[PDB]
DNA sequence: ACTAATAGATTAGAGCCGTC
RNA sequence: UGACGGCUCUAAUCUAU
């Protein structure tokens, strides 16, 4: 089931906005994955996004 | 039939660009502008002045909900709001035992005992500052309610309240000490005889904990918030003629001017002292060349030019014999708009409907050189007036000089949010008068310090 | 600095949410569009999410 | 001196842990990644390293 | 010539090694502080 | 000469509260 | 001093018999 909110954003800069947004989004109760916060280490970086 | 002109309320900037209007919620969702890695908590007090912090200090890390978050909002916690580490680590418990306190408290001469009680505290603080290894950013003197219950109204002219002498004696040391109290920090365990505590701080344990956290935040070099409308190259001066009726000679009445500049670096400073008391709250022309020059010397070297406009606020109007000296010291390039602000004029309007005051931001202009600004009153942000009746709208007059009164009205409505002592929507009088007053209460108590323009943190 | 003629072609056909001039319309229209689109969410946080 | 374009095929797709700019943040991200993946571990003890 | 043993110096989490450089590089300091505020002055070139 | 003189005009501590 | 109100109690000062 499609549940995570995809924040497609630039890795170095827009994450800081997302560390405001996503952290607030977690605070609002929204499910969030990001290429910085919820991205698990040691995965296929291109393929994990496709999944 | 008369109308009330309105001006919009300016807003206040926060972390990474975002600009809200309320300091209450613009800080929770964003955080302070300048992030600091951590604050070391130094605490000194009696036996009961430590377990209270061991309750409170880590209590504001976790979110605490009041009765209602609409009127008394909760805060997620110190780490989640202020973006800093402030916990039970770096604690500098320096026990001043009650018998040690009692051996100095038992003296009955309040002219001597009250100085003695502070002398017990400062000697430890400066010793730890110099002759010790531990580092403290903001010191938490938890004086019990009994200490300031009795000590309330060359080194004894200070007031019966030890507030002034304690902070005035650290000007040589320049350590920022947050004076605390057991009642303000131990609301839960304090109980009266009948079973209902006098201080009902439970509901305020939101925005009250905002005050304590933000007061301890700014004193550590941080920037909890900054104004988002203060103009460029403009200086906002304010002098409150504070009484020096502390020593035996009442001949001294020295003002403590201060400035809040464009870059957010409000360098509150010391005015000039001289024999002008006759009870007149004015300073002689010779000393005027030393106040505004020191005010402008502290800025012309900082930026490289003269200020654009000097909003010299005061609760007292300026006579010609005082303002004439201001002319030669200042350059003509700046218009010294002396905004004599009065809160005693009897103007009070009520609304035919609604149980609240007039919406803030209204500016009932009287003429080109007078106005009435409702910097205190009803608001649309917290939907609650910061008063019980409609107050005196701050009588704003260009006492000397010529300028647009409308440009004056907005800035007073701007010098009301940067209250780095509380967490309110805004203040009723400009901070250029409140912070200019805390210097006078602290500094003018003692007459043996040639102090630099220390910011409010040391006071 | 997002000039309308320089934005991505897929972006312009969609109503962008404004964060520049204020965060106000930023997270609000993010949630306001979510409210109108029935995006799944859990509970309402503590204090009715303040 | 080893550019990110000279990484061998066995780990090209694998999200690497950065250490070039600073070894401290790489060590921390090592810790958080193991905690998120529930990697088996004992209590922290540097005497074993000593 | 009786030999006097080399002493010890403590480090983070109460541990005990013998080299100031080696212990800190692997163990760390005893007290836990968060950050260091560096008031820095000098000439314009010296800033670089 | 100033000796008082009762007011307007503005002031601020300074207790007393509440601390919507 | 957690704070920003609100008046209230007293006193002081200069414009003028």
């Amino acid at each position: 089931m499609r549940n995570k909110i995809f924040i497609s954003h630039a890795t170095p800069d827009d994450n800081d906005f997302t560390r405001w947004l996503a952290l607030k989004l977690i605070g609002l109760g929204y499910e969030v994955w990001c290429d910085i916060l919820f991205l698990d280490k040691g995965v296929d970086f291109w393929s994990n996004i496709e999944k | 039939m008369k109308e009330l002109i309105y001006i919009e309320e300016p807003k206040i900037l926060f972390a990474h660009g975002q600009k809200c209007t309320d300091a209450r919620d613009g800080l929770a969702l964003f955080g302070p502008l300048n992030n600091l890695y951590g604050i070391k908590s130094g605490v000194i007090g009696t036996k009961q002045g430590l377990k209270i912090f061991r309750d409170y200090l880590d209590h504001i890390q976790k979110p605490i909900y009041n009765s209602n978050s609409i009127t008394r909002p909760m805060f997620p916690g110190f780490e989640a709001v202020f973006d800093c580490k402030w916990e039970s680590t770096g604690i500098t418990f320096k026990e001043v035992t009650n018998e040690d306190i009692g051996k100095f408290l038992y003296n009955s001469s309040t002219h001597k005992r009250t100085y003695d009680l502070v002398s017990l505290f400062i000697d430890k603080i400066i010793s730890a500052n110099k002759n010790e290894d531990e580092n403290v950013d903001v010191w938490f003197v938890i004086v019990p309610d009994e200490i300031y219950k009795y000590c309330r109204p060359e080194t004894y002219n200070y007031d019966a309240q030890f507030h002034d002498q304690f902070k005035a004696r650290l000007l040589k040391h320049t350590i920022p000490t947050q004076i605390f109290r057991e009642s303000t920090l131990a609301w839960r365990d304090f109980k009266n005889a009948f079973g209902l505590p006098i201080r009902d701080f439970s509901k305020i344990e939101g925005h009250l904990a905002w005050t304590i956290s933000t007061a301890a935040f700014y004193k550590a070099g941080g920037k909890p918030w900054k104004l988002s409308d203060v103009r460029n190259g403009v200086c906002y001066l304010g002098l409150v003629y504070k009484k020096v009726e502390k020593s035996k000679n009442p001949r001294n009445a020295c003002c403590a001017a201060q400035m809040f500049l464009d870059n957010g670096d409000g360098t509150v400073f010391k005015g000039e002292v001289g024999p002008w008391y006759n009870g007149q709250y004015h300073l002689e022309p010779k000393e005027a060349k030393a106040l505004l020059s020191q005010s402008l010397q502290s800025y012309k070297e900082q930026i490289g030019e003269y200020p654009k406009e000097v909003f010299i606020h005061a609760k007292t109007r300026f006579n010609h014999q005082e303002w004439d000296a201001f002319l030669e010291v200042t350059p003509k390039e700046t218009n010294l708009v002396g905004v004599t602000i009065s809160k005693t004029k009897p103007l009070k309007l009520y609304k035919t409907e609604g149980d609240y005051t007039i919406l803030r931001g209204n500016a009932y202009v009287v003429n080109e050189r007078s106005a009435f600004l409702w910097t205190v009153g009803y608001v649309p942000k917290i939907q609650t007036a910061l008063s019980m009746e409609v107050p005196n709208p701050l009588f704003i007059e260009i006492n000397k000089g010529e300028a647009d009164i409308k440009q004056v009205l907005k800035d007073i409505l701007s010098l009301t949010k940067l209250n780095y002592n509380a967490c309110i929507f805004a203040d009723g009088e400009p901070v250029t008068l409140r912070f200019a007053d805390k210097i006078g209460e602290i500094l003018t108590a003692s007459t043996d310090i040639k102090t630099p323009p220390l910011a409010f943190k040391y006071y | 600095q997002l000039s309308y003629d320089d934005i991505n072609i897929d972006i312009v056909r969609l109503n962008a949410i404004d964060f520049k001039m204020s965060w106000a319309r930023g997270l609000k229209d993010i949630l306001e569009a979510f409210e109108k689109q029935k995006v799944p969410k859990e509970v309402a946080d503590a204090s009715k999410s303040n």
